């Protein structure tokens, strides 16, 4: 008989970064 | 592939070849010394440069196996997989013989573990550094990595017993020598002199000349089988290599017209330390560099750049005052770091910078957030020219039109030295006569009168008296008739005011005066 | 290898042998104060420093089972199986005898929850703590681990039961570098004349692994001066040559004068090749930065007996082109301390907290390896006024020289750092800099005067082929207000015209000839300007 087996690995998040302005 | 397919990096090569070989072809030298020898080779340089052709070449010349993996092949997004491919590929290296492990393009997956955010980055890294060093790490195996940015590494993966040694692979007798191996197995011609391709390809990698050899021989029979013994007196000639090239300005010292003694000047200090190294070695001092070039626009400042660029191998990088500016913070500094470290990357080089009024601006005190920009942009700058450097072939050439506006630290000697003023009928002559090389003339026209009529113009005002009399010509077309130069001559411009020409004659005598 | 490989922690040694051993060997004492030992260990410190060397020590000694755990080759494909496996290993630990377990790189699964995202990392950092610490936690195991970055761990896996002596293997000092020498040239033929103790006070911030890369890097520089003379012998190594082997000194001087600390390998400042001699005039000044810099290495003894600790800054201002770089340059090539150069506006950056970052960095680079001279070249750029801008600008530029307030004097433990700044507008740096403790002693570098643009002369022509006939007293009497810069410019007017000679002949003319030198004279420059010296000369009375 066959048997079936579960698997999670990751996932893909996003960031946000701050930037600075010299005129 | 072998030894023999490699030239130019001949003094890495041979340190590559040695330390590899040296423990393969015999390790009782070793055993007397009682050290064990380097087991790793950190390559960084430019792609294309044939870094792996040399580890290839290594690997064939001894009894080795030549595995290769790939940076983003073996990154996955799965949970304890890529850390499981690097150990099969690692378990697989060591299990057959003594072998050479290229991992190529380290940097993608050696992110400095504190600028990434993503765990399997880290873990693989860190399951890297474990294979590299610990209990029992390798056993008679040597690791091959390349880079183009050596410095998104980890510091621990730049320690001694990982990547030990850093090896720089980046001139005019390895180019010839490329051009010599890669033309090896064809017939080309009996006329084909490699002094001009080795001179005119002064900025190829190494990898593009291959591709330009493939494209120049794939062209001669495209072209030699519209019509069509046929395989004898086959082979490429210097039109099909041209024609390559073509698929980095055209200007060799006729297109400018007049100023001779500029010109004169301008050959001698450009030409003399690039065809002389040996004689300033034995005079045992450095050649002077910097130029800075001043008058009204439109004189031909640019055309003298580029025509005293084009006689040389070197390369030519251009770039305008404003045109590195940003409103960020410390992109402009940025930019200019990325300018130099280019020009210095490749040389020799020459660096023309256009309208340094915008970028110098005799930085003083002003108070404001623009003020502290043009401070911080003028700081980088004279750094950059002179500082910290080893100046091994930069040539800094300037071009402004107003210099009176000019900080007096880069017009300091060490930076741009040389004050040459760029100011007549008999120049205009010359000028006529460059710009009218390559066009079908009548005889009853007189460029004598023409420029007898000019009294102050300047050549970008000729260079448009010869468009409107070449749209003229094409207008009646669908040989240049002196009616053209005639109707013509009316419309003329004079851009040039006369208050800035008396500021100009002003400054030339202050500065023959000082 | 044993006990004996590792040298230069004596103390973090002691600190884990106590443990692994006294409860192993001598188990009476702890029954009878009656208290358990300690058991869990975290060595730290910067990579190379011997951490696995001891781990690999203290497992080759001990009669107990070793155990050894990698950190990224525990967990697998499946979900699950990662906690299995560290069941599985600490299972078979503690299923026969006393045993030690040791993991390499914990931050690899250990990061600090409430930060990472994936069940998978929580899952099993949990599963390391329930093993380590919970109900029926240990029976008889020892743990130890070994990371770079251990601020990047659970807060909960550094508490008392779980790693309650945190050990720290950091940078030998010089006692500590001279027996990792001794200790690793044991082996290795040497010659005689070669000195360990004269060695090892060379090398500053060289730890460990650094140390080992300079003994070998000095056996293949041996190898390969006398190899390559020799037939190559493929077929057989020649008996008689292989008992000629050694090592002499020049090997090893060589060896040190291309090597660089590991720590310092991003920051490795090109190869630039200036001496004493080559910088004409300006002797005091000369003598007093070298007075200030090698009296605290070479001497540290002389300081504490004293009981004081020495100055530090240094800031050259002056008219541009005088030598300021040209001295930056003498001292990183004939300075024993590290020279980490900077340019000004180089460390700034896009992004908001990150000029601060850099500036961590380098600083703490520069405290690492210890001495160390930090020339921050053209202050002018980022230790700029406080004053107002009302501007993002001036809020950026204002936090960046805030930042090195507080890294050159604030809370730091008086480590050996010498700060050199070089500007060409002094009036416009902060008085916060401008103080002792920051840049203590301001030195003005005038234009050399006529013995001194003589001597300049005199320098710059130290491998130039003259005349015997040459005297080069009458041009510096011929001369004012110029700067060094404009004497080279001179010179290498006066070689380029012997060169077109030269060309023009083609030895015709082994020597650079009077002639050629005035007709090089006679441009002269005169760069500084005189309306603008008036500036300087203010500012020195002022
Ligand atoms: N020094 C060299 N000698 C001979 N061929 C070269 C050299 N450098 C590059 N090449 C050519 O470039 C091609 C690919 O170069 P490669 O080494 O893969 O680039 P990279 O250095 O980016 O790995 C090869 O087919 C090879 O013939
Ligand atoms: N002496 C000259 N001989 C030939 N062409 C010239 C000369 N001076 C200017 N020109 C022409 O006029 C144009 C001048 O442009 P450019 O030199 O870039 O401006 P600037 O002189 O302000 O640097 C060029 O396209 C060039 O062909
Ligand atoms: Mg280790
Ligand atoms: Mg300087």
């Amino acid at each position: 008989a066959a048997a079936a087996a579960a698997a999670a690995a990751a996932a893909a998040a996003v960031a946000v970064a701050v930037a600075v302005a010299a005129a | 592939v072998g030894y023999d397919d490699i030239g130019g990096c001949r003094k890495q090569m041979a340190q590559i070849r040695e330390m590899v070989e040296l423990p393969l072809r015999h390790p009782q030298l070793f055993k007397a010394i009682g050290i064990k020898p380097p087991r790793g080779v950190l390559m960084y340089g430019p792609p294309g440069t044939g870094k792996t052709l040399m580890a290839r070449a290594v690997a064939n010349e001894t009894g080795a196996f030549f595995f290769l993996i790939n940076g983003p092949e073996v990154m996955s997004k799965m949970a304890g997989e890529s850390e499981s491919n690097l150990r099969k590929a690692f378990e697989e290296a060591e299990k057959n013989a003594p072998a050479i492990i290229f991992i190529d393009e380290i940097d993608s997956i050696a992110p400095k573990r504190d600028k990434t955010n993503g765990e399997v980055e880290r873990r693989v890294v860190s399951q890297l550094l474990t294979l590299m060093d610990g209990m029992k790490a390798r056993s008679n195996v040597v690791v091959i990595a390349a880079t183009n940015r050596p410095n998104s590494i980890d510091p621990a993966l730049r320690r001694f017993g990982r990547f030990d040694r850093e090896v720089d692979i980046g001139d005019a007798t390895g180019r010839l020598e490329v051009l010599r191996i890669h033309t090896k197995n064809m017939k080309l011609a009996d006329d084909v002199d490699l002094e001009a391709l080795a001179a005119e390809t002064h900025g190829y990698v190494g990898a593009d000349i291959a591709s330009l050899c493939s494209e120049a021989a794939m062209q001669q029979i495209r072209e030699k089988m519209d019509l069509i013994e046929v395989l004898d007196s086959l082979g490429v000639t210097m039109d099909n290599f041209r024609f390559a090239l073509g698929n980095s300005v055209n200007v060799t010292w006729d297109d400018v017209g007049g100023l001779d003694e500029i010109k004169e000047e301008l050959k001698e200090t450009v030409e003399y330390p690039v065809l002389h190294p040996d004689q300033y070695t034995k005079f045992g001092l450095s050649p002077s560099k910097g130029v800075l070039f001043y008058g009204p626009p439109g004189t031909g400042k640019t055309l003298l750049a580029k025509a005293v660029a084009t006689e040389v191998s070197a390369n030519f990088i251009s770039v305008k005052g404003p045109e590195l500016l940003s409103m960020w913070y410390g992109e402009s500094e940025s930019n200019i770091r990325d300018i130099f470290d280019k020009a210095r990357a490749a040389a020799p080089t020459v660096v023309f910078l256009d309208e340094l009024d915008s970028i110098a601006k005799a930085r003083g005190g002003s108070l404001g957030d623009a003020g502290g920009a043009s401070d911080r942009v003028v700081n980088q700058l004279l750094t950059e020219m002179d500082g910290m450097n080893a100046k091994k072939n930069v040539f800094v050439i300037g071009a402004t039109n107003r210099p009176d506006q000019i900080d007096p630290a880069i017009l300091r000697p060490g930076r741009l030295d040389q004050l040459i003023y760029v100011p007549d009928e008999n120049a205009r002559l010359s000028i006529l006569n460059a710009q009218l090389r390559k066009t079908p003339l009548e005889p009853g026209l007189e460029l004598t009168a023409i420029a007898k009529a000019t009294q102050g113009f300047s050549g970008a005002d000729l260079l448009y008296i010869v468009q409107r009399a070449a749209k003229y010509a094409i207008k009646d077309s669908i040989y240049i008739t002196k009616e053209h130069f005639a109707e013509a001559m009316k419309t003329a411009k004079r851009s040039v005011s006369d208050a800035e020409l008396r500021r100009y004659e002003a400054y030339s005598q202050q500065m023959k005066a000082s």
